[PDB]
């Protein structure tokens, strides 16, 4: 049952989610508002249960009603441990929020709230993603192109940025993946690494 | 797929664009040659209207956006994902329409019972007056990059003049660029 998952996330009840997590190994968790279990853990603090759910296999990037995944709600938390941790297991840092349209960096400290400092992190990341890892990066989602100067992307590929920058879009990455070369959206890529 | 023919009619209509120059100050620039604007996400964009003879009473004046390439001409121009959900309304705009009316609180929208494509009217006012021409401002809400909306693929805006009953009286267009440095791009693209 979901909703066993669900609670026992929030209250940190880890033998219990170990228990029933095979009960549905197809969690799957929605509930109807967009919270997860794995949102759930990251919010309530619980790291073990966080790194367990991930390691699962549970996705990273399961977003809410207002488009809250776990690394905004790791990030208005201000973990840098948690969000090394999930970007480390394929967080869409460039996810953002359907109203503010905000990413996870912008989440950080609710308002002076346990010292900020993590921002930098998911900062970071934002600037150095696509040339740090010697340019490596991968593909979070697939992507079917909609002009002929973009690359076929597909669930998990690894491919080097053959650079970026603004003078030809700043939502777009100049990848070069497998032998090939082209246009990708940096909001469904991560460093995975 | 809607018409992008000019039609002058019987009042002589045709546009106008300001000035403007491609400082990188510039928030809205339009380029003759390339008969295109270049404007930022959200800010004025003034387009005029100039004519020969004045327009009877009950004229209105329509905007509508259309993809450029022949291979998207048939899907409907509306915003991406994100632009539609965030919480930018006006209180009088549909949050999926990506052009907008500012300034002018007998501005209406539609979505088209038939084609699913968008627009905005207002009622046609003469020039002020000391003026020649009469201005619209105009805002477009989402960029021309929007992965998931025009995801990088250009489109143009139809302006028509029409009478009280919606019958053609005028049809102009131009080709438009939503991005953050209008200016840059335009002389870039004129290079
Ligand atoms: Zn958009």
């Amino acid at each position: 049952p979901l909703a066993l998952l669900l609670d026992s996330s929030l209250e940190g009840e880890f033998d219990l989610v170990q228990r029933i997590i095979y009960e549905v190994d197809d969690p799957s968790l929605p509930n109807d508002e967009g919270i997860t279990a794995l949102h759930n853990a990251v919010c309530a603090g619980h790291t073990e249960i966080v790194k367990f759910l991930v390691q699962f296999g549970v996705n990273v990037n399961a977003a809410d009603s207002d488009g809250w995944t776990p690394l905004h709600c790791a990030a208005s938390c201000n973990n840098v441990q948690v969000c090394k941790f999930l970007v480390e297991s394929g967080a869409a840092v460039f996810a953002m929020t359907y109203s503010d349209m905000q990413t996870a960096a912008d989440k950080c400290e609710e308002m002076e709230e346990g010292y900020t400092q993590c921002s930098q992190f998911l900062y970071g990341v934002q600037e150095k993603m696509g040339i740090m890892n010697k340019g490596v990066i991968y593909a979070l989602w697939d992507y079917e192109p909609q002009n002929d100067d973009e690359l076929p992307m597909k669930e998990g590929d690894c491919m080097t940025i053959i650079h970026r920058e603004d003078e030809d879009e700043i939502e777009w990455w100049w990848a070069r993946l497998n032998d090939k070369e082209g246009y990708v959206p940096r909001n469904l890529l991560g460093l995975y690494p | 797929v809607p018409s992008q023919k000019t039609y002058q009619g019987s009042y002589g209509f045709r546009l106008g664009f300001l000035h403007s120059g491609t400082a990188k100050s510039v928030t809205c620039t339009y380029s003759p040659a390339l008969n295109k604007m270049f404007c930022q996400l959200a800010k004025t964009c003034p387009v005029q209207l100039w004519v020969d003879s004045t327009p009877p009473p009950g004229t209105r004046v329509r905007a509508m956006a259309i993809y450029k390439q022949s291979q998207h001409m048939t899907e409907v121009v509306r915003r991406c994902p994100h632009h539609e959900r965030c919480s930018d309304s006006d209180g009088l705009a549909p949050p999926q329409h990506l052009i907008r009316v500012e300034g002018n609180l007998r501005v209406e929208y539609l979505d088209d019972r038939n084609t699913f494509r968008h627009s905005v009217v207002v009622p046609y006012e003469p020039p002020e007056v000391g003026s020649d021409c009469t201005t619209i401002h105009y805002n477009y809400m989402c960029n021309s990059s929007c992965m998931g909306g025009m995801n990088r693929r250009p489109i143009l805006t139809i302006i028509t003049l029409e009478d009280s009953s919606g019958n053609l009286l005028g049809r102009n267009s131009f080709e438009v660029r939503v991005c953050a440095c209008p200016g840059r791009d335009r002389r870039t693209e004129e290079e």
